[PDB]
RNA sequence: ACUGAACUCCUCACACCCAAUUGGACCAAUCUAUCACCCUAUAGAAGAACUAAUGUUAGUAUAAGUAACAUGAAAACAUUCU
């Protein structure tokens, strides 16, 4: 037989285990709120050519956002929910070209994970995240594993690559999947466009302007469309596009630290061209 | 089209005996504590539900004898009573379906 | 079915009219449905005359000697499963009751010396002589299986056996053969068995209960 | 064919030439019909040649059974317990004599395929080749790219 | 010698089983009615001082062998491998019963005895280990305990995490062997013969043989390891699925020697817990 | 028609010796002319081939197929004659050693020939605990097999 | 592609699925317990509890009497829905039905289900019980609850 | 210089690689004659030999457990409803 966590518990002990395990998840998320009053790793300034961490965010949906020239910009909201750095591997142990940070998002039930994963998060001291994505990163940006990543890791004006699993459409035929409809070749070439399973694969939208970040609810408001359905987890990294490879001067380089307590941020950072709500109604004179 | 050659029993045995075509040994299967006939988890016991089905069958027959004809749904809640039981003080204002056997251990 | 009434009522409901046809040959039985007078153990010279008027060379003072050899030799025919001698030695009321349940298992009965002399007890009587004999012997048994593993009785150890064996004779070519074997109601239980038994209770359909 | 048949290695029975030579044929069993046209050449073999044959090798015990057979047989049995049953059906006396001397001369080993035409039990005298024959050693047992 | 201890104790044990089976009246056959809630009213016609309640369960099904753990024989808790004695009435007690008190207790006694089977064969040879008892801890109280007196060399020893982990690895090596628990109800003279080299267990046998009107004392054997229990045990070591030796504590009023108690917690193959629930049950088992 | 499997319960063995292990029982049972096909019974017959009869019964009570009920009647019937007729003391202590299914004498229905398909079901139960399933061979077994193949090899086509 | 399509397509149309569900709901207002195949049962379970929420709007409400007039094909059950079922459930706000699974139908091997209305006179179902609070694991967790209550 | 054939040599054995065609030596099984008598012999005979005719009949495969096929609903199986 196989079991599940709930199987042998009485009526009295099911909400007791819910309140117990839920309260230890809140305590473990609450203990990591002071990374700098802890012993972090040495913080370096930004050097030209270094990479920093990304994020993992929920896709909340879309909404319009009007700029000062009176043009709509359809904007996805991306909430950062319980994002944390999980493991740092240097380039020597990776045998890749660059160091890597494993970062995970969205706390998920402890009663539904493999035990090697629960031992991993138990030693790490965290409730287990849904997804773990891996970031290629230089040595200069390496936060200690176990630290919260926030919305203000990105700032307005920054351009951003977002990747996620697209909405799966199931088995689709040629007209929907690829959008259409030799003799001496006696065979069908590889990569031929045929019916098959559409969607449910990772795609990356490249170069998306971050318009507005909301520090209170930890929302990122990104230009355009992001792969993935609503409430999907996306991997939000800074853009690789070579017109945008040098603008890490003003970005907080390891990550944004509210624990640093230096010149704290407002409710919501806006890009300069955003018509904010509450501003008087704009006139083009 | 039509088959170009005839498939052999080596190919066929590899097709109809691989584990995607075999029956899975399932392991939901428990013993019902009340009857001891083995049940499956997440599903009621066939035996104990056959008990309950047969007693709802006799009770609905006597519902049909006390109603008489269709379109006789009462505006009153109902109480099933067995042999040698006074209707309680809570059972007042409820139509009564007298039975001829003993009260079961599981009806209550 | 389970009886003749069930088959004839089923043949009436079906429509099978089986006509009882008249045939001149019947079954020529050589046995009796049981015992004439049930000898209940702790003046029948009438039936000795009614035997000697047919047989006329018959000494009862020699008969429990003969009844020993009809007994013992018949039991040795179980050691080999020789049924064709058993039909000379045993009646046909007695042949299935001793050979049916012993089928597909080997028995290894053996006789050793009697404790008492065997002695005749009573004699009763188209005519069926019937003689009950008391035998008080020492026998050995080992009933094996299809698989040759012991299920009754140690093979060496002799056990003391009371035997109220009833013999029967047809009264032209027949002889004295074992007809039955009375077991008295006071008799002690037999040897216990090497294995254990589960005995089921009532198989309950869902509508009934155990009480 | 060789892949359908079993094969074996060339052998003897008990090192049959080393100390002495032992005739590997124990028993012959002729069975010859008295009246019967198939055992004619067997009949003239028992009358002419089987006594001379039985004297040319006395370690062979020969049984002439002479029953009413419809095919006559010779059954050679060998010291290692093999049995070769061959027929002498409609054969001349000379063909039977070459067959019986054929069975005498051979051994009880099978006439399945023999793998190698030889059997040494000590094939190597100077020591069999291992890959460190015909290599020179180095000072202090070093290997390539070994510093000390 | 410890090898002489286990050899001479098991040999006295097999003297008592050899005397125990020799006093049969040659397969007397007593019948036991299965007084039970389900499959009711089935008598088992069984051999007298040979056949156990496990064989009654084998007459019923594989289900009643694999799930049933004790037996209420005439309302008394009985081992599954203890031979029956007379015409009686059997219930079969499982973990998932309505009110399984005696099964929790029997599981608990068993796990303490398995723990002692890990403790005795744990230390290297120059260290005297001395098992005084297994106290009857309530299952609510968190952890089965086993009081042990150690050598004077280890007066100041406190194990690391890796040593308690090595104790558990010996315990899972003891579960994986799938050993039955033999029982013997023995009078106190041979019971004092087997344990004649330990003052503590001698005094335990004396205090328990003073409790019954005979001198009768239960002995249990896992494999090559004999101990005295208060009552019945589990049928096999293979029932314990999760097993952890969690802590060691030293009792305080210890002027003559340390009564060094060991803590452990365990759950069957039936009442498996999830890993997080199991970690919280580890934490509570260290007090 | 051949009927050799019913006869297999009639082999009588000569009785054993006291210095000899107890021979386990063997209960050959079958049902003929099951109206079902022989290749649909192969999955049900294959399913239970080393299981104990309680695990086999338990697996066949919750299977949806038609043959599961028929095989469960065959196994309850063979558990009965296991105990009554063949001196098996425990009902529980059996396992399925053989469970096959041959084809039966089919019928032909002219529509256009269409076969009414029949089958049999053959079960040998063996007294005893079901034999432990074959463990997957480890890298120790593979490494010893490989090295023993290397130890085995000879200089070929020479003396 | 049927993301967010919440309704089973049944019968032989949308009209015919609403008449199949209406017959099942009428059977369960009449008999207060139904065996029916499973997808039909949980579709109808969604309809049944909403129908009691229209039964609690009063007999005198006109919209409730329109909905009961449609959804109950037998008209004698409309006094039952406004004087037996809706007064029964006037306390609790949801969860009027319970659904369990039957073993599969012997005819075509369908996934079968029962829904009953909670609190009816019929013999109770063999409900799947939680395991007893006196078991080994439940006593360990009870003792752990006693220790974490001892923290205060 | 070496490799390299069914050529040639070497040890033993030799009647033992063509179409259509044509000459010859043997022969399975059967029946008859006379033997024989756990399956044969000498003859005489003949419906006298099948890896192939989109051959014929029968069996059983493959495609394939495939294409196809079937029962409005609840229930007290009375009944009611769509
Ligand atoms: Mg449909
Ligand atoms: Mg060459
Ligand atoms: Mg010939
Ligand atoms: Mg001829
Ligand atoms: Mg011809
Ligand atoms: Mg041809
Ligand atoms: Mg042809
Ligand atoms: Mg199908
Ligand atoms: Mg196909
Ligand atoms: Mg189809
Ligand atoms: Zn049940």
């Amino acid at each position: 037989s196989g079991t599940w966590w709930d199987e042998h518990l009485s009526e009295e002990n099911v909400p007791f285990i819910k309140q117990l395990v839920s309260d230890e998840d809140k305590a473990q998320l609450a203990s990591k709120l002071c990374p700098l009053k802890d012993e972090p790793w040495p913080i370096h300034p930004w050097e030209p050519g270094s990479f920093r961490v990304g994020l993992i965010a929920l896709k909340l949906g879309m909404m319009p956002l009007w700029t000062k020239d009176g043009q709509k910009h359809v904007v996805t909201l991306l909430q950062v929910q319980d994002c944390h750095v999980l493991k740092y591997t240097s380039k020597e142990n990776c045998n890749g070209k660059m160091a890597t940070l494993s970062v995970g998002g969205k706390t998920v039930s402890r009663f539904r994970k493999a035990t090697s994963i629960l031992e991993f998060y138990r030693e790490l001291g965290l409730p287990p995240k849904q997804t773990v994505k891996i970031f290629n990163i230089t040595d200069n940006a390496a936060i200690k594993p176990g630290t919260p990543l926030y919305a203000a890791h990105f700032r307005p004006g920054q351009y951003v690559d977002v990747t996620a699993k697209t909405i799966g459409k199931g088995f689709q035929g040629v007209m929907k999947r690829w959008g259409f409809k030799t003799g001496d070749i006696g065979r069908v070439w590889p990569g031929t466009k045929m019916p098959g399973k559409m969607g449910n694969i990772y795609r990356t939208e490249y170069g998306l302007k971050v318009w507005r970040i909301n520090t209170k609810h930890n929302i990122i408001y990104v230009n355009g469309s992001v792969p993935g359905h609503k409430n999907c987890l996306v991997k939000v990294k800074d853009s690789k596009l070579p017109a945008y490879k040098d603008l890490g001067k003003n970005l907080p380089f390891p990550t944004y630290f509210p624990d640093g307590d230096e010149e704290e941020l407002p409710e919501d950072l806006y890009d300069e061209n955003v018509c904010q709500p509450g501003a008087p109604s704009i006139t083009f004179a | 089209a039509a088959p170009k050659n005839r498939r052999t029993i080596e190919v066929n045995r590899c097709r109809r005996r691989n584990p995607q075509k075999l029956i899975k040994v399932k392991n939901n299967i428990d013993v019902c504590p009340e009857c001891g006939h083995l049940k499956q988890k997440h599903v009621l016991c066939a035996y104990c539900y056959e008990k309950v089905c047969k007693e709802t069958a006799e009770i609905r027959r006597q519902i049909g004898k006390q109603e008489g004809g269709p379109f006789k749904a009462p505006t009153i809640e109902t109480v099933v009573l067995y042999t040698g039981e006074t209707p309680s003080e809570q059972d007042q204002g409820k139509r009564i379906i007298e039975r001829d056997r003993k009260r079961p251990s599981w009806f209550t | 079915f389970k009886t003749e009434k069930e088959f004839m009522q089923h043949a009436r409901k079906a429509g099978l009219v089986i006509p009882p046809e008249k045939s001149d040959r019947s079954i020529h039985l050589a046995c009796t449905a049981g015992i004439f007078d049930a000898y209940v153990p702790p003046a029948s010279q009438v039936s000795i005359r009614r035997i000697k008027d047919y047989d006329a060379n018959f000494k009862i003072k020699d008969f429990p000697e003969k009844a020993k050899d009809i007994f013992i030799e018949a039991h040795l025919c179980l050691n080999n499963s020789d049924h064709d001698r058993l039909h000379t030695l045993v009646t046909e009321h007695c042949f299935p009751d001793m050979t049916w349940d012993i089928k597909y298992k080997t028995v290894r009965w053996s006789f050793v010396e009697s404790l008492e002399p065997s002695h005749v007890v009573q004699v009763r009587c188209n005519v069926y002589g019937q003689i009950t004999v008391r035998m008080h012997t020492r026998q050995t048994l080992a009933i094996y299986d299809r698989f040759g593993r012991l299920m009754y009785g140690q093979e060496d150890v002799p056990k003391d056996v009371l035997e109220y064996v009833v013999f029967e004779k047809q009264l032209p070519y027949g002889s004295w053969r074992m007809h039955t074997k009375i077991v008295p109601p006071w008799a002690p239980p037999k040897q216990p068995i090497l294995k254990t038994v589960m005995i089921p209770g009532p198989q309950l359909k869902p509508e009934e209960e155990y009480e | 064919t060789a892949r359908g048949t079993p094969s074996r290695f060339l052998a003897s029975v008990l090192h049959n030439g080393l100390g002495r030579y032992v005739q590997q044929l124990q028993r012959l069993s002729f069975s010859v019909s008295r009246d019967g046209a198939s055992s004619r050449g067997a009949r003239e073999f028992v009358e002419r040649e089987v006594i001379d044959f039985a004297r040319r090798n006395p370690g062979v015990v020969i049984y002439v059974n002479s029953r009413p057979c419809c095919v006559p047989r010779v059954v050679a049995e060998y010291l290692n317990g093999a049995v070769r049953e061959e027929s002498i059906h409609c054969k001349s006396v000379e063909e039977i004599s070459t067959l019986v001397q054929k069975l005498a001369d051979q051994s009880g080993l099978d006439v399945i395929r023999i793998r190698k035409p030889f059997h040494t039990d000590n094939p190597s005298i100077q020591g069999q080749w291992h890959p460190f024959t015909n290599k020179p050693t180095t000072f202090r047992g070093l290997r390539p790219r070994e510093v000390q | 010698s410890p090898t002489e201890l286990t050899e001479m104790r098991n040999d006295l044990f097999n003297k008592e089983k050899a005397r125990q089976l020799s006093l049969t009246p040659r397969t007397e056959k007593i019948e036991v009615k299965h007084v039970g809630k389900t499959d009711p009213g089935t008598v088992f016609v069984m051999n007298k001082n040979i056949s156990t309640p496990y064989s009654c369960a084998m007459h019923l099904s594989e289900w009643y062998c694999r799930k049933s753990i004790l037996a209420l024989v005439d309302g008394q808790p009985w081992d599954m491998y203890k031979p029956l004695t007379k015409s009686c009435e059997i219930k079969f007690l499982t973990f998932k019963d309505c009110d399984p008190g005696e099964v929790n207790k029997a599981y608990w006694r068993s796990c303490a005895m398995m723990m002692g089977c890990v403790i005795e064969r744990a230390f290297k040879d120059e260290y005297m280990v001395n098992l005084v008892r297994a106290p009857e801890v309530p299952v609510i109280s968190g952890a089965f305990c086993y009081d042990v007196v150690l050598d004077s060399k280890l007066d100041e020893w406190m194990p690391t995490k890796e040593n308690l982990r090595s104790f558990t690895k010996d315990a899972h090596a003891l579960i994986y062997k799938d050993l039955p628990f033999e029982t013997l109800e023995v009078e106190a003279k041979v019971a004092l013969e087997i344990f004649q080299h330990s003052k503590y267990k001698v005094d335990f046998i004396e205090e328990k043989a003073s409790q019954n009107p005979e001198r009768i004392v239960k002995l249990h054997r896992i494999g090559d390891f004999i101990d005295v229990s208060e009552g019945p045990l589990i049928p096999r070591t293979s029932i314990c699925f999760q097993y952890e030796v969690s802590a060691v504590h030293n009792l305080q009023p210890t002027q003559p020697s340390l009564i060094r108690r060991f803590q452990g917690v365990s759950l069957p193959v039936h009442l498996r817990a999830h890993f997080t629930i199991w970690d919280k049950l580890l934490e509570r088992s260290r007090k | 028609i051949s009927r050799k499997w019913e006869k297999k319960n009639k082999i009588v063995y000569p009785p054993q010796l006291p210095g000899e292990p107890r021979r386990p029982a063997e209960i050959y049972h079958c049902r003929r002319q099951i109206k079902y096909s022989k290749d649909k019974m192969w999955y049900l017959a294959k399913l239970i081939r080393g299981m104990s009869i309680d695990q086999a019964l338990a697996q066949l009570e919750f299977n949806d197929k038609k043959g599961a009920k028929i095989i469960k009647e065959v196994l309850l019937e063979a558990q009965d004659m296991a105990v009554r007729d063949h001196n098996v003391e425990f009902r529980s202590n059996l396992y399925i050693a053989e469970s096959t299914s041959g084809r039966g004498q089919c019928l032909k229905r002219i529509r256009g020939i269409m076969e009414k398909v029949y089958c049999h079901y053959f079960v040998k139960l063996v007294e005893g605990p079901p034999p432990p399933p074959e463990p997957p061979k480890t890298a120790v077994a593979h490494a010893k097999e490989y090295i023993q193949q290397l130890r085995s090899r000879t200089i070929v086509h020479t003396l | 592609i049927s993301h967010g399509r919440v309704f089973r397509r049944m019968g032989l149309g949308p009209e015919s699925r609403i008449h199949l569900l209406r017959n099942l709901l009428t059977g369960l207002v009449r008999h207060e317990r139904i065996e029916a195949p499973w997808a039909r049962v949980d579709e109808m379970r969604g309809y049944a509890e909403k129908l009691i929420d229209y039964g609690k709007l009063g007999d005198t409400n006109e919209r409730a009497m329109r909905m009961a007039d449609f959804w109950l094909t037998e008209k004698d059950l409309i006094p039952k829905l406004f004087q037996v079922l809706a007064p029964r459930y006037k306390d609790q706000t949801g969860g009027y039905t319970r659904m369990l699974q039957i073993p599969n139908r012997s005819l075509d091997r369908a996934k079968m289900a029962v829904i009953e209305y909670k609190g009816n006179c019929l013999p109770p179902l063999p409900l799947p019980r939680r395991d007893s609070h006196l078991t080994l694991l439940n006593q360990l967790l009870q003792g752990l609850r006693q220790d974490l209550r001892q923290s205060q």
